[PDB]
RNA sequence: AUCGCUUCUCGGCCUUUUGGCUAAGAUCAAGUGUAGUAUCUGUUCUUUUAAUAUCGUCCUCUACCGAGGACAAUAUUAA
RNA sequence: UCCUUGAUGAUGUCAUACUUAUCCUGUCCCUU
């Protein structure tokens, strides 16, 4: 809920976090949408910690 | 497929292009004159278009210093030429 | 198919592949929809139009590039910069599966096959010394005429004494691109020129130099006779100069041996092959990569270097008197009178 | 038919400068009377 | 000679040449929107438009970054200034600016 | 470079201000010494190159070749290169105009255009590269050729001027060592005797050549016009971007003839150092000059302390023999001029720290003072205005009663010689790094030479590899490896046996090798973690590898020596080299490169052997053959195969080419490692075929190598005739002309695509990349890691849903096999499920690819494999039977298809995610990357021998797998002659006469043309009516399709659509023909029809189309007057029927009639006129108008068969000059029926 | 002479004007053929058959409504 | 006081000539 509330607050409606913590784009992205939706090591590292805990 | 004989039109465009671009941009000048490269434009400038090139008649003391330097430095016209104040080609031609 | 009325006529639009097979040619980006509900379902814009038999057809007809068409477009400006991870060239490639401009792929393909290819072919064809109805075509250096090939003599001062050529009637660009009937008629001229030059006490070298198969030069099959005390040394010079030829650290293992196998079933249909033959016994072959460190002559350089001839003969030629000195064909015809097989009317 | 003959005008650099001044490829027109 | 004159004349780059054309296009679309709005006000149709910007409308509405003139030793509360004569039957865009 | 040109303008200004430095007394001394030397040698001055010089075109060709060698590596050319190559090609195409131009510049020109300068960065120092005008460069190159040829005729240079043509630099060091050994009593120290070795340089020799005195000395040597040209050529303007000065004092190194000036000025200073007397004793008399380290007498050797003296270009090497008296006297003179009260001479004395402590020079007061004193005496002999000699750049070594060793360092490697009479104490000979150099007189080994590589050459190699790792074309993986291989073979084939004695250089080789491998790995990103397969590096470039060479003890893991193959029995696992050993260790280059001592001993042997061989072969009167020559091909000092160079007769005029190649560094910007040799004169000097061969043997053989690759995905039967094709990639005109090197930042791994595709079953492994292992898009491919160009390749191979179509094509084909074997097994009806299409790329579960509906029951067996034999058993499970079809994409770790089949069976039948209708079905697993297939499940009786044959048929005939294989070959650009579809070639002819319907199709006479002369005389080409010849070899029915000229309205030049009209008419004929008479095989005479018909018969998938190596004379059948009059007189396309077996089948077998018809048609193709006479000899013999050939009884048929057989055989023997009475029956069969 | 207006010449203000840095930042080159856009010139509308696609009634299912099937001619193009 | 409304056809289109985000190049002529 935290990770996709962070997604939905940044208006990144074209991304999808599935239930096994894979982040995938719903469609094919433009250059501007791809420059906008590039996350850093904090979001992805927390996402992968949550993937290990869900395993 | 570059070069050949220089006409008056190319030389006047070369003069005006030195007036615009300067004496340190020769590939911008040689883009303005086709069938002439940058080395050719630079050489044509320093050998027939620089207004320090004395195109007048040789005096007496000039040719005396010419014979003295040519006996003094054998076949060294790029060294003799800034001393007697002429182009090395003119210096060699008048010596011959 | 297409017409392309080339200033009066009709030319049937055809395309050649790498293997030289000739195929009839039939006649803002919107980022189409490469997904579904959350799932990736197709990459390219026409992944649901092609059937399996249509894929078999396009695989048989298709020219051998399939990467260059995308690489040219994404090699261009305003494409962004690959910033290491999260946007590689692999997903830059995926993002360029846009919507082509209403059969624009078809129009460009048609335009390339038709107008560019035809123009190149016509240009080669009109300025060709071969392919009889051309512009230059000396026409008095002809000695033979056969079913589909003929003997000719070169346009220039002719490196050796009995220098002759084995030329087909049409542009074919290669011996591997020939059919078996034309090759068996070239081999009859070859077996006749060997028997003629052996009875004169000379020897034979048959050269074939095929450069890059996209320039459409005419096929010509050399025949350079030279003395028997020099022709016995001829496999050594070519064995030495083929291994010290084309770019070091090659891929294809230089100096193919054609003594038993022969050219047709030694070098695949599609790639350059300088080849040499020593009389009747086949000699050596060399698949040519790196078309700049391989001279387009290469065989007359070795022959004119072992005969100690000046280099003006092999590169660029020396022209002769346009009718006077080019009556060496009279001398060649009285040599080739007992050995003519292209007629029986000798009553 | 082209004729090679020595001319009389003999175009110079300052003539090129004067004929280059009147090209006016940078002077924007004034806005219209509104 | 023609290329010589055309290259001895030029001093501007890509961005200056696109900005000059962009200024001419902005002037053209301004006169076009001016004609449309003048027709809508002449016949009389009060279609309102939008604005989507943070700053910019603060210029005509009020004094932008107003500093009051410092006051002292002389009363200056009584005196005032007289506004400009409108005269909207002779006045032109060139007239407010002055001659070039 | 900008700081250098500031200092250089400063130096030229200080020369023009501060006058000559030369101090004219000293210049008169130099001039007069040179005059007395040249009159001492009776030297004949070089004239002007004459107007009718017979050798001038040879030297012009040599000079043009050397100028053309500069712009051969690159392909990006500006205007100056294009003008330069245009002038070279004009000088080829008209040599006498060029020679007139060159002689006119040599007589007249004295002011020259400005030259450019830049610097080659060698990472430790800089080298000037000079840029001269092309016309001037051609004139200079011819002048240089002429000067060196006339200097070698006139014997200008004595043999101590060292870069001579017939001496490699290791041969120079070897001659120096054995010349020290062959001096008289050179190792004796009993009465007090010292050896001194001085090694130094002429510090600023180039920089200080006064051009006036240079004019004086050149006018002593050559004609005054040539000397004025050479003097006025050195005085030009040097430019760099803003900077212009005039070279008024030094010389230009980058001139084509500057090598001659350098070696001659060094000769003048050799006369200054030695003196005229000792230099004349070294050169010998002019009537009988001696070679390099040889005097006339023993008494002339020991006359003076200077014994041996060589000069490499600016490096000086003198050897000194002193008696104790002369040594003490010269030390007294040095201590007189330079006293030392504090014994400080032992402090500043440099010694070589490469050798161990017992091996270096000891510090004794006498030896240190003698070394400094000999250096002082040689240093006083040179005026500091001419050149100087500095102590910090030189090394002196004294051998005495206290020093058992003298150290020296001549070429790029250092060496010390140690006599056995001095302190060795163990007379050993085991090391390959040593030289056992024998005394000449006694023929006994006196001393040993120990060879190490100099530290400067090691740092040179390290900077070379550092340059390879830079240079932005370093992401191509073959650019890197080829530059590495070139630098490595330059290093090894220069320093052959000194490499293994130098441990730091071996460690440096290992380190640089791992660095360029790490560069390749970072190019694949690969990870920091190891177990990256070394098979992708060291594999020869013909198998798709990099062809990387090796000089380090790297080993391959045992897990790489596993491979397999699927035959008719099943899968067979083969293994390389398993007993207990781990000796698979990359054949590193030192064993396969011959040491120099073996070269030098072997070369005199093989040249005397070749001399005797060609002497006995010319008296026996036979020209030399490739076998006896192949005995001694790669052996010699100039390498015996160099006698067969393209032009040896013009390389006899190329003199002074060692120093010319050693001064190409100042002319060409590219640095080569073979600056000391060239293949034109010296030969190849390395051969690595044994190395490549047992590299292939060490990696596991060719079979064990190709299992790492997608070779099985290409599905070539053999690997033999496979040729690679880098001529059609993206590196093309668009790439070549792409301007903007920031293009090569995203599109930088696109050269690497084919390589990355080829070795993809090892790069995309689990055990090479610890990774998250995502599934690729619509595939059963799992991509381990993020290999830069693999995903582009796998998307372009599987474009347009290829997994789904391969799956539904195997399901449909296996159903269709089940659609015809109903009444052999126990059935009702087979049925194909319509599941979701997203099941091919679903590894976790699957549902049902077919369902069978058996009549009563099937006691099936048990789960077993597709390649098992026996054991039918338990329960019956009525009405239900499922198969599944799994498609995988295996890698090197996991491509065992049977283990995969049983694993997925036990995982799919024992869970709840995948639910099957029955527990009694089978799944069939197929590996698309390896073309392997197997199965594991419940086999009911009579199903396993059906599924074996069915899968074996489908794995080589499925049209979707064909698209897969051809797209893999497409992306790999890998071609093949020698395997094809299996032809009819020889042994299959017996299969022509089976119960099937087989056709022969001949389109030889479709596009036939007639040539006639016009009013211009120019011959033109007009078409005639053609035909298509279709023949039944099992009934005799003929289909003649007349192709009219009208169709040819539309090209009429080269045609090329003829093949297509023939394939279209054959397809239309099969389309109109009913299904009862449709062919099973269509065998075509011409191979070019094999691809179009296979297109136009895609609607008829059951037709096999085969080519013929065995050619048939079916073109001659249209030579018959009936057929020719039917074709040529026609005006409408039509299908006409015939039978060439006219009435033969009543009494003759189909194959006897066919053999008779082949006899008749071949005799018509060759015999003609005589065949018609012999087949129609009598008017009373008749033929019927419903038939073609005359009515004969069977004995008459035997007679005419023997007759036409003689017609074929005698004419074959006539056209091949062979006897028909010695031919065996198989040869007679291959002559008559087809072609051998 | 002084004051004012108008010609004419000239001086001083005219930096009111060249708004950085790096390896002068680097390099230095073309021809032909097709396709698209713009401009100029010339001349046109309104007031039977072939191919492709799919409101009423009847029946069945589910909770008057919805879905499915069948039936009744319709639309386009050419002579 | 010229008359004096609740509004489903108008100016085009085609052809030829002159300059590209396509198209193909790594390329040559001619006399003594
Ligand atoms: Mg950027
Ligand atoms: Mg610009
Ligand atoms: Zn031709």
């Amino acid at each position: 809920n935290m990770l996709n509330l962070l997604i939905h607050r940044k208006n990144l409606n074209y991304l999808h976090l599935d239930y096994n913590f894979n982040l995938k784009p719903v469609k094919t992205l433009t250059t501007k949408e791809r420059k906008k939706s590039r996350f850093g090591n904090a979001f992805h590292l927390c996402r992968e910690v949550l993937r290990l805990t869900k395993l | 497929i570059k070069g050949g004989v220089w006409r008056n039109t190319e030389d006047e465009i070369l003069k005006a292009a030195v007036m615009k671009y300067g004496k340190n941009q020769w590939s911008r000048i040689a883009s303005l004159l086709h069938r002439k490269s940058a080395k050719q434009c630079k050489a044509r400038w320093y050998e027939w278009l620089d207004p320090s090139i004395k195109k007048t008649e040789w005096s007496r003391e000039e040719e005396e210093k010419l014979l003295h330097l040519a006996k003094l430095m054998p076949t060294q016209w790029r060294t003799i030429a800034p001393i007697i104040g002429r182009t090395a080609a003119q210096c060699l031609e008048h010596y011959e | 198919s297409g017409v392309e009325n080339e200033d009066q006529q009709e030319v049937i639009l055809v395309r050649t592949d790498q293997s030289g097979r000739v195929w009839p040619v039939n006649t803002k980006r919107q980022m189409v929809s490469t997904h579904e509900e959350r799932e990736r379902v197709r990459y390219f814009h026409d992944d649901d139009n092609l059937s399996l038999n249509d894929l078999v057809k396009n695989e048989k007809m298709g020219t051998a590039e399939n990467q260059n068409k995308l690489f040219m477009r994404m090699a261009s400006k305003f494409m962004g910069k690959t910033d290491g991870d999260y946007y590689t060239l692999d997903d830059m490639f995926v993002s360029k599966a846009a919507e082509r401009e209403r059969l624009g792929e078809e129009e460009e393909n048609q335009r390339k096959k038709a107008i560019a290819e035809h123009r190149s072919l016509a240009a080669q064809m009109e300025k060709c010394l071969y392919c009889f109805d051309s512009s230059q075509f000396p026409k008095h250096l002809i000695v033979a005429i056969g079913v589909k090939v003929y003997l000719c003599l070169p346009n220039v001062r002719s490196l050796t004494e009995g220098h002759c050529l084995i030329v087909p009637l049409q542009h074919h660009r290669a011996a591997t691109l020939l059919d078996e009937d034309i090759w068996e008629e070239i081999q009859m001229f070859r077996k006749s020129l060997v028997k003629m030059f052996e009875d004169k006490g000379l020897d034979c070298i048959f050269l074939e130099t095929n450069m890059s198969m996209k320039k459409q030069y005419h096929m010509v099959y050399e025949c350079i006779p030279l003395p028997k005390e020099v022709g016995d040394m001829a496999p050594i010079y070519f064995k030495k100069a083929i291994m010290e030829s084309d770019e070091e650290w090659s891929m294809n293992k230089k100096l193919i041996d054609l003594s038993s196998k022969d050219i047709r079933k030694s070098v695949p249909r599609g790639l350059p092959y300088f080849s040499v033959d020593f009389g009747l016994h086949g000699g050596f072959a060399h698949v040519i990569e790196d078309q700049h460190k391989f001279p387009h002559y290469f065989g007359k350089e070795i022959i004119g270097g072992m005969l100690d001839i000046e280099p003006r003969l092999w590169r660029k030629g020396i022209r002769e008197s346009f009718e006077d000195q080019r009556k060496k064909a009279l001398q060649f015809a009285q040599w080739w009178k007992p050995y003519d097989f292209t007629k029986s009317k000798n009553y | 038919v082209k004729n090679k003959a020595p001319a009389e005008v003999q175009i110079t650099a300052e003539q090129l400068l004067r004929e280059a001044k009147e090209r006016e490829l940078e002077l924007l027109p004034p806005p219209p009377q509104q | 000679l023609s290329e010589a004159r055309a290259r001895l004349a030029n001093t501007q780059g890509k961005k200056a040449k696109r900005k000059a054309r962009e200024k001419q296009l902005e002037e053209a679309r301004r006169l076009a929107a001016l004609q449309k709005r003048r027709e809508l006000r002449a016949a009389g149709i009060e279609i309102q438009k939008k604005r989507k910007r943070k700053r910019g409308v603060d210029y005509n509405a009020e004094i932008p970054f107003e500093k009051k003139p410092a006051l002292g030793f002389y009363d200056t509360s009584e005196e005032n200034y007289q506004a400009l004569d409108a005269d909207f039957r002779k006045l032109r865009q060139q007239d407010l600016d002055g001659e070039l | 470079t900008r700081l250098y040109l500031k200092a250089e303008q400063e130096r030229q200004h200080n020369y023009l201000k501060d006058g000559p430095y030369i101090t004219a007394e000293e210049a008169v001394a130099v001039y007069t010494t040179t005059v007395h030397w040249l009159e001492s040698r009776r030297f004949s001055p070089i004239p002007f190159p004459p107007l009718s010089y017979k050798h001038d075109t040879k030297l012009l060709i040599l000079a043009l070749e050397r100028l053309k060698e500069a712009y051969s590596v690159k392909s990006r050319l500006n205007q100056s290169q294009r003008e330069e190559l245009g002038l070279i090609e004009q000088a080829y195409d008209n040599p006498h105009e060029a020679l007139s131009r060159i002689k006119r510049h040599l007589l007249t020109q004295r002011a020259f255009k400005e030259v450019g300068i830049e610097f080659m960065d060698l990472y430790s120092h800089l080298v000037p590269v000079y840029d001269v005008e092309p016309l001037e460069k051609i004139t200079d190159a011819y002048l240089d050729q002429y000067l060196w040829y006339e200097a070698d005729k006139r014997r200008l240079f004595p043999p101590w001027i060292k870069p001579a043509d017939t001496e490699p630099p290791p041969l120079l060091v070897y001659k120096w060592c054995q010349g020290i050994n062959n001096l008289q009593d050179v190792w004796e120290t009993s009465e007090g005797e010292c050896n001194v070795m001085l090694e130094s340089r002429f510090e600023k020799m180039y920089e200080k050549i006064d051009l006036t005195l240079l004019n004086r000395l050149l006018r002593l040597i050559v004609d005054h016009n040539i000397a004025d040209y050479m003097t006025a050529k050195n005085n030009v303007v040097i430019n760099y971007k803003d900077m212009n000065h005039t070279n008024s004092y030094g010389i230009i190194r980058g001139l084509q003839f500057a090598s001659f000036i350098v070696q001659y000025y060094g000769l003048v200073m050799d006369l200054l150092v030695l003196g005229l007397h000792r230099a004349s004793e070294m050169a010998g008399p002019p009537q009988m000059p001696n070679d390099f380290l040889s005097f006339q007498d023993i008494a002339t050797e020991a006359a003076h302390p200077i014994r041996l003296f060589c000069r490499y270009i600016d490096r000086i090497h003198i050897f000194f023999r002193f008696t104790a008296d002369e040594a003490r006297d010269l030390i007294q003179r040095y201590l007189t001029e330079h006293p030392d009260p504090n014994n400080e001479n032992i402090v500043g004395y440099n010694n070589k720290k490469c050798w161990p402590r017992d091996a270096r020079m000891r510090l004794m007061k006498h030896d240190v003072n003698l070394g400094r004193a000999v250096f002082w005496d040689i240093k006083n002999r040179l005026p500091r205005s001419v050149t100087t000699v500095q102590w910090e750049n030189s090394f002196v070594s004294v051998y005495s009663k206290d020093n058992p060793n003298l150290l020296f360092n001549m070429c790029g490697f250092e060496c010390r010689i140690l006599p056995k009479c001095r302190t060795s104490y163990e007379e050993f000979t085991h090391k390959d790094g040593v030289w056992n150099l024998q005394n000449e007189v006694t023929k006994e080994r006196t001393a040993q030479c120990f060879l190490r590589v100099d530290d400067e050459s090691m740092q040179r190699f390290h900077n070379r590899v550092r340059q390879i790792l830079m240079a932005s074309g370093s992401t191509t993986f073959t650019k890197i490896v080829n530059k590495w291989n070139t630098a490595l073979i330059g290093l090894m084939t220069y320093f052959r046996e000194a490499v293994v004695n130098t441990q730091e250089l071996l460690d440096l080789l290992v380190k640089c090798e791992n660095k360029i491998q790490t560069r390749i790995k970072i190019g694949l990103n690969s990870k920091m973690p190891s177990r990256f397969p070394p098979v992708v590096f060291y594999t020869p470039k013909e198998l798709g590898g990099l062809g990387m060479l090796s000089m380090g003890h790297v080993l391959i893991p045992q897990s790489d020596l596993r491979w397999s193959k699927q035959t008719d029995v099943g899968i067979t696992h083969f293994r390389s080299g398993m007993s207990h050993e781990e000796d698979q260790l990359i054949p590193n280059l030192y064993r396969y490169i011959q040491p120099w001592e073996s070269e030098f001993i072997d070369s005199q042997r093989v040249w005397a052997e070749y001399a005797l061989k060609r002497q006995e072969a010319i008296a026996q009167n036979r020209r030399l053959t490739l076998e006896d020559l192949e005995d001694s091909w790669d052996r010699g000092i100039p390498r015996i195969n160099t006698l067969f160079q393209k032009d040896r007769h013009t390389l006899a005029y190329d003199k002074g080419w060692r120093v010319r190649t050693d001064f190409k560094q100042y002319q060409v910007l590219k640095q080569n490692p073979f600056w000391w040799t060239h293949q034109r004169h010296d030969g190849k000097l390395w051969n690595l075929n044994n190395y490549r061969t047992d590299m292939i043997q060490a990696l596991g053989g060719v079979e064990g190598i190709l299992e790492h690759t997608l070779f099985k995905g290409t599905y070539f039967p053999t690997w033999e005739g496979l040729f690679w094709e880098k001529a059609s990639g993206f590196e093309e005109s668009m790439k070549w002309k792409k301007l903007t090197n920031a293009q090569r930042s995203g599109l930088n791994q696109i050269p690497n695509r084919r390589f990355t595709l080829w070795w993809s079953p090892t790069i995309n492994r689990a055990n090479v990349y610890v990774g998250f292992q995502v599934q690729l898009d619509l595939t059963g491919i799992f991509m381990h890691g993020k290999i830069p160009t693999l995903k582009i390749s796998l998307i372009q191979i599987f474009r347009a849903h290829l997994w789904q179509k391969i799956h539904e094509s195997i399901v449909m084909d296996l159903c269709q096999v089940f659609d015809q074997e109903l009444d052999a097994l126990e059935i009702e009806t087979v049925q194909k499920e319509t599941i979701h299409p997203r099941k091919s790329y679903k590894m976790n579960s699957s549902c049902a690819d077919i369902l069978l509906f058996a009549s009563y029951k099937w006691n099936v067996s048990r789960p077993s494999l597709l390649a098992d034999s026996k054991d039918v058993m338990d329960s019956t499970t009525t009405q239900k039977y499922w198969i599944d079809i799994q498609l995988r994409w295996g890698d090197y770790d996991s491509h065992d298809i049977e283990r995969y089949a049983r694993a997925k069976f036990l995982d799919y039948t024992t869970d709840n995610m995948s639910i099957y209708p029955s527990p009694t079905g089978v799944l069939i697993a197929i590996d698309l990357a390896y073309n392997l297939h197997s199965a594991y499940g419940n086999w009911f009786p009579g199903s396993k021998p059906l599924i074996q044959q069915a899968m074996a048929k489908i794995m080589k005939a499925n049209p979707a797998l064909y698209v897969l294989r051809e797209r893999i070959r497409k992306g790999l650009q890998l071609y093949s002659s020698e395997p094809t579809e299996p032809y009819l070639s020889s042994q299959n002819y017996g299969e022509l006469f089976s119960n099937q319907i087989i056709w022969f199709v001949d389109d030889t006479n479709v596009y036939r043309v007639t040539i006639h002369k016009t009013f211009e005389g120019n011959l033109t080409t007009k078409p005639i009516n053609g035909a298509i010849f279709i023949f039944n070899p099992r009934t005799g029915q003929l289909f003649l399709k007349i192709i009219h000229t009208s169709v040819w309205a539309g090209q009429k030049r080269l045609g090329q659509l003829a093949k297509w009209k023939t394939a279209e008419e054959v397809a239309a004929l099969i389309r109109s023909l009913p299904v009862e008479e449709q062919p099973k095989q269509i065998i075509v005479t011409r191979k070019g029809m094999l691809d179009p018909l296979e297109v136009h018969l895609l609607d008829f998938p059951n037709i096999v189309i085969k080519g013929s190596e065995l050619q048939l004379p079916f073109q001659a059948c249209l030579k018959v007057e009936k057929f020719g009059d039917l074709i040529l007189k026609a005006t409408e396309p039509q299908m006409v029927l015939f039978n060439l077996y006219d009435d033969w089948l009543k009494t003759i077998s189909s194959y006897t009639a066919f053999s008779r018809l082949i006899l008749i048609l071949r005799a018509l193709h060759v015999n003609n006129d005589r065949a018609k006479v012999i087949l129609k000899p009598d008017k009373t013999t008749i033929t019927e108008p419903h038939h073609i050939w005359p009515t004969l009884t069977d004995e008459e048929w035997i007679k005419v068969e023997v007759q036409l057989k003689d017609l074929i055989l005698a004419d074959y023997g006539k056209k091949n000059n062979v006897n028909v009475a010695s031919l065996t029956q198989s040869e007679i069969r291959d002559i008559i029926l087809g072609m051998e």
